[PDB]
């Protein structure tokens, strides 16, 4: 058995905040791709991640074996008169680690693994992402004076791996950058950038 | 797992029960990149009453019954005293006897409804029941029986000391009848505690006071309820009752939860009156204290700060007291009495106030003429001349003038002259005695204004001694401590004047403007105890506060000052000043950015002249900061601050633990505290950058960088970095 | 029908928090007390405070460092820079491999060793120090309930 | 207000599976090298 939801609930709306002052608020509608809903019973491969890396290390649970009557036929929890009773979970999945606020010429995107190119020999971090933080971009094609050269500023700030442990090649160290780049004439682009 | 309802010591963490319910140390996930989580059935129940029947009979079930025939018997709400049920019947409709409003009352049920072997409510049942009539205006007459005891599962296989059976009548006459309003209360104890031969106990617990009683059953003394005339010749009883309460009525001889002991020993000890508790009881079951002196033998025991350990004796209370006063015309008078024996009758535990008080009145000038004494036989816990407690006899007569004009303006202007005698000695200041009983009744200035309100007017036209605050600087940067406002609440054997000013009065000279110069001379002991002294103590004080509003900027002025010389309740001796400055704009709508200013400055100066030091203690705190509502691109606001305190030997200390907080204060701590920073604070859309960095330095008088203390010679610092959005589904 | 329908019928309510945050500090003091008090008495806000009132205890967002993600009560004394900052508070070793913590500038007046109990030279001399710095990795994280 | 309650209502979807199965082998060897390979390589389809 399993309860689907309508999955109608793929839109958020930003709301006030601040200290110093309050914001608006309801001013930035970002999609949101969660695909949630309760499962009864465990699938064979589920583990209890007692880590934070994100992966089964050498016996970690069985999850199964830790709610039993969950799935298999191992353990049933059931009852005398017949009937069988399995937890009920709430499954999510949520591919959704970005979050863009911005229209028109500046656009700042809140993350995790942060996903950015400068150029070839510098940032070439796309593929995997770098780390968690900010990434501004300010595209200045419709300023009057100098818009036929379609000038464009990047931006990056973040930590790598996020959190991590010791021993980690991303323990307390932080990557930032800016890159500005134009089209004087056809398809020609010259940037410049710093890292 | 056991049932109390509390977390006792490690049960479970329920997060550690069930994994993947929260928290990092347990996800239960899946390869694919699902996470699973239980799904529990939350639920909360507030309903423990369940009611059945509609007008003349309503039986209430439930847990934790909370029912209150009347105080001493059982005054048993606030907590309830176990599961079971409760019918009340009303008789108002009754043909031949309804308007007389008859009411029955019936409770039952069992101790903490069930519980463990060892608790006090093991095996314990309670039964009562209540007859309720009113047969004038509002004289509720009533008569009520109350059980509580053993049945033979409790009998045996109980322990505690829970008495086998307490049986309890009562009798009450509350109400307002005629004009007058009578308050009595009668009560039997009959105690069989327990053991093997029983001995029964009795003990009684009987009141008769005209007063005005308040709806939350406190006794308002300043309401006269005789009133025998209009306001020319007005005498008017305020009080006069009659105590009872034998030596052996505690909360278990008449069944309640708490209560039947003074509320405070050192505040009116005479009533048990306790709102903490919900303990009703207009008068106190008093006892005898004396010195400890347990493990060594020659010297009374005393605890690690110094005040004594005392040993307490309940021995009962027994006496009378009245209070009144009679309004003439532009004079009043009035007068109180009381004396508390013990219940047995010694007078070796006689505690007698009297007292009386004359008010003249005319046009803009009011003349006061205050007389109280206290002679108390009672033990009593209070400081001695040296300033040690002691425990012994007490004999206080004070009496103090007083003088108030008020020209109209706002203004104000009053001199007094109080002179306390404490034993004889003539007592730099009365240790707290007089604030021994309930009946203190002095006046108050003013025309038309002849109340005898209850509480000694001793914190009137008296400076302040408060050394503690809740910013850095003395107080002045808080804009909710009026410094102007700082009473002593001691009353001293001194004389002086005071002028002021307030704000809230129409037509004043300055329209929001508060300020309280004065001068006062406090008598003081020739050497420590002698009874030859001088008035050779000097307090010279003023305090200020304006805020107004002079454009769209808020300003608000606040300054303090103090030159004694004398220790005089905590103060040490020197000069203390203060000044503070709280600007606050608002956005201005036709400079661009539309900006949002602000400010904030403050500086504390105080010279202690200790026993130890004559150290100065001064601290200086700034703040400003911009906002500005319009940056650029649509929907972006940047924000900054910078804060800044500096400080000489002056420390924090914090929260006890208990309801007192933390507070500034002054030490000789050698030290420089110099603590700062800057915050800046941007915002896109939604989108808040919060970046803040913080510096605290502590150098000695030498320069050696106390801060981050693996001493290195290196300030401590902080700064942190955060990016906040929030988003509604 | 629809309201029978709608009498017994489930409100969803998801919730999404959304939030980097990097803290570096080495003592771990408190910055509530700089900040502009407002009309009824309270703190203004900020988005560094621990947070903290309570009434039961009296604490208030003063009593709290505001740094990394500990907010380790300020300590009066010279062990906190006079009610500003964290305590020293050294920690202490046994023979029987059970440690005890000191809370103090300095750890010769540790008067009480349990009677049974020896130090053993294992820190220092015996007395080992407990970091003050505090830290909080550059992460931004995503709850979903 | 049907749209709002459609909006949060479960679709509850059961599955029920059915099926014998018997099998005897002494070796348990393979026998989809057997089958016919279908245009794009993929084995044809079998009950074993």
């Amino acid at each position: 058995l399993g309860f689907d939801t309508s999955g109608q609930f793929s839109q958020v709306t930003s709301g006030t905040g601040g200290s110093l002052f309050s914001t608006a608020g309801r001013l930035q509608v970002n999609q949101i791709d969660l695909n949630f809903g309760l499962v009864t019973g465990l699938p064979s491969d589920a583990y209890v991640d007692t880590n934070g890396n994100g992966k089964k290390d050498d016996g970690e649970a069985t999850g199964r074996g830790t709610y039993l009557g969950s799935g298999g036929t191992a353990a049933i929890l059931r009852d005398p008169a017949g009937n069988v009773y399995r937890p009920v979970f709430f499954r999510f999945k949520n591919a959704t680690t970005q979050f863009s606020v911005g229209n028109n010429p500046v656009i700042v995107t809140l993350g995790q693994q942060q996903k950015f190119y400068f150029s070839d020999y510098v940032f070439d971090n796309n593929y995997d992402g770098r780390g968690d933080g900010f990434t501004v971009t300010v595209d200045g094609s419709n300023v009057p004076v100098i818009g036929a050269w379609k000038p464009q500023i990047k931006g990056v700030y973040g930590s790598r791996s996020g959190l991590d442990g010791t021993a980690e090649a991303g323990y307390g160290v932080y990557y930032r950058g800016v890159r500005a780049q134009i089209t004087p004439v056809g398809t020609l682009t010259a940037g410049i950038h710093y890292a | 797992t056991n049932g109390n309802g509390k977390k006792d010591d490690g049960e479970a963490t329920g997060r550690g029960t069930y994994l993947g319910s929260g928290g990092t140390a347990a996800i239960l996930r899946d390869p694919a990149g699902n996470v699973y989580r239980p799904v529990f059935f939350r639920f909360k129940n507030a309903t423990t009453q369940f009611s059945v029947g509609n007008n003349p009979v309503i039986v209430t079930l439930g847990q934790q019954q909370k029912f209150y025939f009347s105080d001493y018997v059982f005054d048993n709400n606030y907590d309830g005293r176990g599961d079971g049920f409760t019918v009340t019947v009303d008789g108002s409709n009754v043909p031949v006897i309804g308007a007389w409003k008859p009411q029955i009352k019936g409770v039952y049920g069992s101790r903490s409804g069930l519980d463990g072997t060892a608790e006090a409510g093991y095996g314990v049942y309670y039964r009562g029941v209540r007859a309720q009539i009113t047969p004038v205006g509002t004289l509720t007459a009533g008569i009520h029986y109350a059980q509580e005891g053993r049945d033979m599962f409790g009998a045996a296989q109980n322990t505690t000391s829970t008495p086998s059976d307490v049986t309890t009548y009562g009798a009450d006459l509350h109400g307002k009848a005629f004009g007058v309003e009578l308050h009595s209360e009668y009560a039997t104890s009959r105690v069989r505690p327990n053991t093997a031969n029983a001995a029964v106990q009795t003990s009684n617990a009987f009141y008769a006071r005209v007063a005005t009683r308040k709806d939350n059953l406190a006794f308002d003394l300043n309401t006269p309820a005789a009133k025998f005339g209009n306001d020319t010749f007005g005498v008017s009883l305020y009080d006069l009752n009659y105590r009872k309460i034998d030596a052996g009525y505690n909360n278990v001889a008449g069944i309640s939860e708490y209560g039947y002991g003074s509320y405070s020993r050192t505040s009116a000890q005479n009533i048990a009156y306790n709102p903490d508790t919900g303990v009703t009881a207009p008068f106190a079951n008093l006892d005898r204290q004396a010195y400890t002196d347990a493990n060594n033998d020659g010297t009374s025991d005393r605890n690690a700060d110094g005040t004594v350990v005392a040993t307490n004796t309940k021995i009962g209370q027994m006496g009378f007291g009245v209070k009144a006063a009679a309004n003439l015309g532009p004079v009043a008078i009035g007068g109180y009495y009381d004396t508390s024996t013990g219940a047995n009758g010694d007078n070796a535990n006689r505690m007698t106030e009297a007292g009386g008080s004359a008010k003249v009145a005319y046009s803009i000038f009011s003349l006061r003429g205050t007389y109280n004494t206290l002679d108390s036989n009672r033990p009593q816990i209070y400081r001695d001349a040296a300033g040690t407690q002691i425990i012994g006899d007490a004999k206080v007569r004070r009496y103090a003038v007083q003088a108030d004009v008020t020209p109209g303006l706002g203004l104000f202007v009053g001199a007094y002259y109080r002179d306390v005698n404490v034993n004889g000695v003539r007592s730099t200041t009365d240790r707290g005695l007089l604030g021994r009983g309930y009946l203190a009744s002095s006046f108050e200035p003013g025309v038309g204004n002849n109340a005898y309100r209850t509480g000694l007017r001793c914190a009137d036209n008296n400076f302040g001694t408060g050394t503690r605050d809740i910013d850095g600087v003395g107080g002045v940067l808080n804009p909710a401590v009026n410094l102007d406002q700082s009473r002593t609440a001691t009353c001293f054997t001194s004389y002086g004047v005071e002028a002021g000013h307030a704000g809230d009065n129409a037509n004043a000279l300055v329209k929001d403007l508060f300020f309280r110069v004065g001068y006062s001379r406090v008598y003081v002991p020739t050497t420590a105890t002698a009874t030859t002294g001088d008035f050779s103590g000097s307090v010279t004080y003023g305090d200020a506060r304006y805020d107004r509003k002079v454009g769209v900027a808020n300003v608000r002025l606040a300054g303090s000052f103090s030159t004694t010389n004398t220790q005089l309740d905590s103060r040490p001796a020197g000069t203390r000043g203060a000044v503070g400055l709280i600007v606050r704009t608002d956005p201005l709508e036709n400079v661009p950015f539309r900006p949002q200013f602000n400010g904030q400055v403050g500086y504390y100066t105080a010279d202690n002249r200790v026993a130890a030091g004559n150290y100065n203690a001064n601290a200086t705190k700034y703040g400003a900061g911009v906002v500005l509502n319009d940056f650029l691109l649509p929907q972006t606001k940047i924000g900054v601050r910078y804060d800044g305190y500096m400080a000489q030997n002056r420390q924090y200390t914090p929260f006890d633990g208990d309801g007192t907080q933390g507070y500034f204060s002054d030490a000789n701590n050698n030290r420089r505290t110099n603590l700062n920073g800057v915050y800046v604070e941007g915002a896109y859309q939604d989108l808040i950058f919060s970046y803040g960095t913080y510096t605290l330095s502590q150098k000695d008088l030498n320069g050696v960088e106390y801060g981050s203390g693996i001493n290195n010679g290196q300030p401590a610092r902080g700064q942190t970095f955060k990016i906040s959005y929030k988003v509604n589904f | 029908r629809i309201a029978a329908l709608e009498r017994n019928a489930f409100s969803v309510k998801p919730s999404l928090t959304i939030g980097y945050s990097v803290s570096r500090t080495s003592r771990n003091f408190d910055v509530d007390r700089l900040f502009p008090l407002n009309a009824d008495g309270t703190v203004a806000n900020n988005a560094f405070t621990s947070g903290g009132i309570d009434t039961d205890t009296g604490a208030q967002r003063r009593d709290f460092g505001d740094f990394g993600n500990a907010s380790d009560p300020v300590v009066a004394g010279a062990a906190g820079l006079y009610g500003f900052a964290d305590g020293v508070s050294y920690t202490v070793y046994f023979t029987d491999g059970s440690t005890a913590t000191f809370d103090g500038l300095n750890p010769a007046d540790y008067k009480v060793p349990t009677g049974k109990v020896i130090d053993t030279t294992k820190g220092r001399n015996g007395f080992g120090f407990n970091n003050l710095a505090r830290y909080k990795e550059g992460s931004t994280d995503i709850g979903i309930s």
